């Protein structure tokens, strides 16, 4: 149930 | 955390979340000790009994968080692992003795209102504060109850949880379990008679047990959430890695790498 | 050198809601 970590952020 | 409360914003700016890339899941807590070093429990990265042996690329750490599940835009920062260092005498075969590990970040994380490092204790601060009765603070996004539950029956928290717990006399820690306790561990929690409750629970391990020094008003990480039996059970106590006792190893790693 | 001093608390001389509980336990 975790909102995805958008690229850029990585 | 069982029987804790919602953390205030920026209350534990050194809190770090150890996140498995795929499938995306919370593995453990951790703490920020400098812009490029994160401290955690060795068992969060290596535990052969459960076929766990993570490699740098299997993980990500999220720093500056409050919400457990949400991506906190403009607030949290993601850092990648350059190298994992596990204590060479970490005892995963028997009792989790020396349950400590360091993770060096590929790039320094930017400090902000929500991201800031905790201090590691010097010998004097540790001797003065690591005493039965003195309370420390545990924070984490672990389960709210021992009984398997999720977001439907009070299982996991929406946001970072916090609980203050007293360090327990060593003979009482020893007498509460059949596991062999070592000087590299201390236990904390309330006794059955004391009334108040609280404990760390699944997902909190690797996180910090901190104390605010009354001498210089700085927060010091005295322990790492290491292990327990059940969560918040009467007569049981949470066990923590004694950070000061393993500081020589910590310093050796940082100085060398 | 600035370790353990929180931007939103120690840095601005604000106390969080339960830190006093820790202080009271020391001694």
């Amino acid at each position: 149930d975790y909102e995805p970590i958008p690229e850029e952020a990585f | 955390i069982v029987e804790g409360s919602d953390a205030e914003i920026g209350m534990s700016p050194w809190q770090v979340m150890l996140f498995r890339k795929s499938p995306q899941e919370l593995l453990c807590g951790a703490s920020l000790i400098s812009d490029r070093w994160v401290l955690t429990a060795a068992h969060c990265l290596l535990y052969p009994p459960w076929d766990k042996n993570f490699t740098e690329n299997d993980l990500l750490v999220r720093i500056g968080k409050h919400s457990r599940t949400r991506y906190e835009r403009n607030i949290e920062k993601i850092s990648m692992l350059e190298k994992i260092y596990i204590h060479p005498r970490y005892n995963w075969r028997e009792n989790l003795d020396r349950d400590i590990a360091l993770m060096k970040l590929k790039k320094p994380v930017a400090f902000s209102d929500y991201i800031h490092p905790v201090c590691l204790p010097d010998r004097e601060t540790a001797a003065s504060l690591l005493q039965a009765g003195y309370k420390g603070r545990v924070t984490g996004w672990g389960n709210l109850k021992e009984t398997w539950t999720a977001n439907v029956g009070k299982g996991q928290p929406s946001v970072l949880q916090v609980v203050n717990l007293p360090i327990v006399e060593r003979p009482v820690c020893k007498d509460s379990t059949r596991i062999r306790i070592t000087d590299n561990m201390f236990c904390a929690g309330y006794k059955p008679d004391e009334g108040k409750r609280g404990d760390a629970c699944e997902g909190d391990s690797g996180g910090p047990f901190v104390m605010k020094s009354p001498f210089n008003n700085r927060w010091y990480q005295m322990g790492i959430v290491s292990w327990g039996e059940g969560c918040d059970r009467d007569g049981k106590y949470g066990f923590y890695t004694h950070v000061f006792r393993l500081k020589k190893w910590i310093q050796k790693v940082i100085d060398q790498f | 050198a600035d370790c353990g001093l929180r931007p939103l608390f120690e840095k601005k001389s604000l106390e969080d809601k339960t830190e006093r509980e820790l202080l009271e336990s020391y001694i």
